[PDB]
């Protein structure tokens, strides 16, 4: 079982840049290496199939090189429809194995999130559970830290985060942190705060609410 | 289309699923058909393949004894049956096609992939979502809808009747400890419109055949 | 003291074509007349000898080869033929002196849902010289990459199974075949008729 | 210049015990250490000093039997497998390796492809191989190649179910015979 | 009794039936269990057998691909499953026992037969009979009951609730072209008793849960 | 496939007679010959195995002799519970084969049948079909011939016969033939006649009726 490891895992580039993605095999596979492109939600499309051969219908800016254990997919003058995830895959030995992928994301200037906080609706409280939602809107890059402080007590293990794919228009991300607890544990406390740390913030930002109003 | 696959499947652990894949056109024309799955947020994993012109099938050792891939030349359709299902088998299963690469005398790359079939394996049962409001309180306000405790994927959500798309963010669902999915769809609007413009989120969950229209007002 | 032709034709199990079975017949009296009046043999052709002059001639040895193949493949059991069976399973020489007998056996060789026990060889580097027998199970390298005994792409198990269902066309139905080779040598003949 | 041990252990198909397979090993450098630190081999008995000794030839025999039948792969043993399928000599100089293979050798509904010999007139001398399909005459009447009463097909199937006890589970076995002769040795280690 | 069999079976053409055979002794020891069938009005015909102590099963050439004989040592019960049933398969299936006859080193005779299991294969469906009178008109007179158009076997017939048995003849059923059975139960009586004695035939068809009591009066 | 042929097919005997049943094999089977007894409705019972060995629990009056191709089952002083069908069966070669059987029936004096005929009941006519029954009562021997004549037209293939087992008390047989046709075809004709011929009749006797009465 040959392990195909790609580098880097993520990469940030802008339109018209030269991007190189390296793929290494645990043992020699000659030139039996393929490169595939995949976009979120859709099926993969073949790009390169003989370490270097261009699949019919693919622009010339894509080129594969390498042999043995080291391979490189190079795209010169990156284009808007080229932001996607790229996988390398070997065909020398069964079973065929893929790499973990390389996501090529749009590069833009640092943008701070707009932070909003939502207490649980009275309906959900009457149901028996309480969901507090914290929303970070239209930020870049995606590396952000979100902590919950309930009466200045740090929460751990009772919140779940969710991130969107990069927006096509402003090239930003959005994130939602949901703190879920029981009606009793929710009514045990008063001040609920979402504490956010991001590169585009001079200092961490707090958005809070009081349980009565 | 060039390749179409059967619709999504929901199965309890221990059951079996059989996915279909029809090759557009009349025949297979000596192509090879392989099946590759992708778990949520994971990589691609080969499971097995078949050569309809030859009538041969191979499988990976990780899936020996569980998978059976077959082909029907009459309908030009390939099938893949996976039995003794587990939670780890929940994934998107692509059906891919390989041409005979004469320069190397065999099949060495996938040249065309089908859209994919989602197979969800979980102890949960089909349940409709509960949608709760996230009311609002530069001058931009945020509001939204929390669709909680549904199974399985997916749900679709729009705002008003599709007339509001600017500023809408529907987050990918998350899988809670209960085994049910939950997500939240938010939207930013001007504060001036909070009183004059009405905002309704419409949620559709097809597995449970539920449709809800929830008004979001500030109170 | 008759020859054990019942053992060959009337056996409950036949071998698969890749492992074709050979029974040596010698020191006995063979009555071939049971062929003509059989009226239940779909294929009966003799090469290098007259079909009716068998009871009058003696041979030093007689060899009965037996196996099972499909209907439309019976035509491949003949001198100078090509195809999967003649190239990779059972090859008769050009100078072949003997007979080929075959009959439909759908009732006792197929089964509902398919009988996948009868195999045939699908891949081989070279062809079989006459009366060669290949029963090796090494994975065939059809591509340009090594297999190392691991099945997968371009690496196929050399034996494939027959799909014998009772509701197939006669061409895809199981057929039992017996190949009688008559051997004449500088030695006392031990297989005669009347 | 390594030895093709991957061909033997990591192969997708193993032979059935009555038709046990023999692979000849010669003219290569063998790394035997991977056996000890594997810690995933249920059976490993010899009848650590292997990497320093060389042999003119090495013979690897491979097949599949049940769990509780592995004990029969040893010098001076008796049983169905040791009497009718695979007999090790008393003077045996070699090792025996076996491991559980239920995941890749059984299947839901049963795997009836692995066979074993159930009847034979005499016992097997060491390293003999019987692959005949002759109908066994168990009675005092001739069989004439017809199955029925007192006339049994000599080969029976195992029937490997995924939910069987470890004794009734399929186990892959490798038997390494070391041969020393008046000739240059061609299988060494470091 | 040393061997007991499952009760009768009715199966549509193309289905499969599985008959059981329990050894009253507790185990099989070194016995062999075989299955022999007998069609209506025909002889005996061996189909297959099993030697549980050895774990072997043989089958007749006429039944290869359709029959499967198995044994369960825990319950000491033998089973025989016959697939792809046909109208010709309608018969009584006996399970017989064979001991190891040391003087000939094998199994060479049947030592005990089970009562037998009737398997009826027909396209017809369970239907109750119609009971009609066969009245007398003229010193011994004859009268009776015509039990017509039922399926499957059997039906039982008595007269005057078992009080009349002398002179009664209940004929074995016959199978008409319609695929339904029909029979007649008659009785001879003195003519003098035709007016004074009441005659009633009682017919019972348990498969259809029909029971009829018909008076037979002259004319 | 060895063909066992038994002789005779039927046998008529009295209580206390010496009965011999012969069985011939198409080829030598040494002493691999068994004799079974079977009574109507019941399972077969083993009598003799290995051509001459008596099965324990069988009366000593049963004895088997013979070897090779000719075999004989002997019953000295036939008893009432011995009237049955006897089968010989070879175990030499697969498949094992049985004989066609030999039926031993009670012998008695010739007795003519009592002939009765029953027109279809008005109830059954209301049902839509008409069944005419002809009854042969308490006759011997079992060989009897029954023909149907509808308006002097011989019927063929539209009647079914049924015969009883030999009666235990008077050792006689009874037979019933049913002529089945449709109500319309029944009302199309007038004279329905049952013509029976039997050994105990000087000439065939006819029982007929006219549809009115
Ligand atoms: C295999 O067995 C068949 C049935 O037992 C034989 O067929 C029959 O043989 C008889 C002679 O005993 C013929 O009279 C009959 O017409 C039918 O063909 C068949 O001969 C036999 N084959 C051999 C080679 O013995
Ligand atoms: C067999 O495959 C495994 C998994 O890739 C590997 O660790 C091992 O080295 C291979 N060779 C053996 C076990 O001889």
């Amino acid at each position: 079982d040959i392990q195909m490891t790609q580098s880097p895992s993520s990469l940030s580039a802008s339109v018209g840049d030269r991007v190189t993605i390296t793929c290494r095999a645990s043992q020699s596979i000659s030139s039996y290496l393929n490169w595939y492109q995949q976009k979120p939600g859709k099926a993969p499309k073949l790009l390169i199939y003989a370490a270097s051969s261009l699949q019919s219908g693919v622009p010339s800016r894509f080129s594969g090189s390498g042999s043995g254990t080291d391979f490189t997919l190079t795209i010169s003058s990156l284009q808007p429809e080229d932001f996607a995830t790229y996988y390398c895959q070997q065909s020398y030995s069964n079973p065929w194995t893929f790499g973990q992928g390389t996501k090529v994301e749009i590069k833009r200037t640092v943008a701070a999130p707009s932070v909003f906080i939502f207490p649980p609706s009275d309906e959900q409280l009457k149901s028996g559970t309480a969901s507090v939602v914290c929303l970070l809107n239209n930020f870049y890059p995606r590396e952000a830290k979100v902590q919950w402080k309930v009466d200045n007590a740090l929460q751990s293990g009772n919140s779940q985060e969710s991130v969107t794919e990069q927006d096509s228009k402003d090239s930003t991300y959005s994130l939602s942190s949901t703190l879920t607890l029981s009606k009793a544990d929710y009514e045990k406390h008063k001040v609920y705060a979402c504490e956010v740390t991001h590169q585009g913030l001079s200092s961490p930002v707090t958005k809070s609410f009081n349980r009565g109003e | 289309v060039q390749l179409v696959q059967s619709e999504a499947e929901v199965k309890k652990p221990g059951s079996s699923v059989k996915v279909s894949c029809k090759a557009s056109g009349g025949t297979y024309s000596s192509y090879a058909i392989s099946w590759v799955r992708q778990a949520p947020g994971q990589g691609l994993e080969w499971m097995g393949g078949i050569i309809p012109i030859l009538g041969i099938a191979n499988y990976a050792q990780k899936f020996q004894g569980r998978v059976t891939i077959t082909a029907d030349k009459s309908t030009s359709t390939a099938y893949m049956e996976l039995s003794s299902l587990r939670s780890e088998d929940t994934a998107v299963y692509y059906c891919a096609r390989l041409p005979y690469y004469y320069d190397s005398s065999g099949y060495y790359y996938f040249d065309y992939w089908g859209q994919g079939t989602l197979v969800t394996v979980s102890s949960a049962s089909t349940k409709g979502p509960s949608v709760f409001p996230l009311a609002p309180s530069g001058g931009t306000a945020a509001l939204g809808c929390l669709v909680k405790d549904y199974f399985p994927e997916p749900v679709t959500v729009s705002w008003n009747s599709g007339a509001l798309t600017s500023g809408v963010h529907t987050f990918p669902a998350v899988l809670q400890s209960s085994g049910l999915y939950s997500l939240s769809s938010v939207v930013t609007v001007p504060s001036s419109s909070l009183g004059t413009q009405t905002y309704i989120c419409n949620v559709n969950h097809k597995p449970s055949n539920t449709k809800v229209d929830k008004r979001v007002e500030p109170k | 003291n008759l020859c054990p032709f019942g053992e060959v034709f009337n056996a409950t199990r036949f071998a698969s074509v890749y492992a074709w079975n050979r029974k040596r017949i010698s020191n006995c009296v063979a009555d071939y007349s049971f062929l003509y009046n059989s009226a239940s043999f779909s294929t009966f052709k003799c090469y290098g000898v007259s079909p009716t002059k068998l009871n009058d001639l003696c041979f030093t040895n007689v060899y009965a080869d037996s196996f099972v193949i499909r209907g439309d493949e019976v035509r491949q059991i003949a001198p100078g033929q090509t195809g999967k069976i003649a190239d990779y399973n059972y090859k008769l020489p050009d100078d072949f002196t003997g007979c080929v007998i075959a009959w439909n056996s759908n009732n006792l060789d197929s089964k509902v849902g398919g009988n996948y026990n009868y195999l045939y060889r699908l891949f081989r580097k070279s062809n079989l010289k006459p009366f060669e027998r290949d029963i090796s199970t090494e994975i065939y390298q059809a591509g340009s990459t090594p297999c190392n005994g691991v099945e997968g792409f371009n690496c196929y198990f050399p034996l494939q199974s027959y799909g014998f269902q009772p509701t197939n066309g006669v061409g895809y139905q199981p057929y039992r075949v017996v190949v009688l080779s008559f051997e004449l040598l500088h030695a006392p003949a031990t297989v005669c008729g009347p």
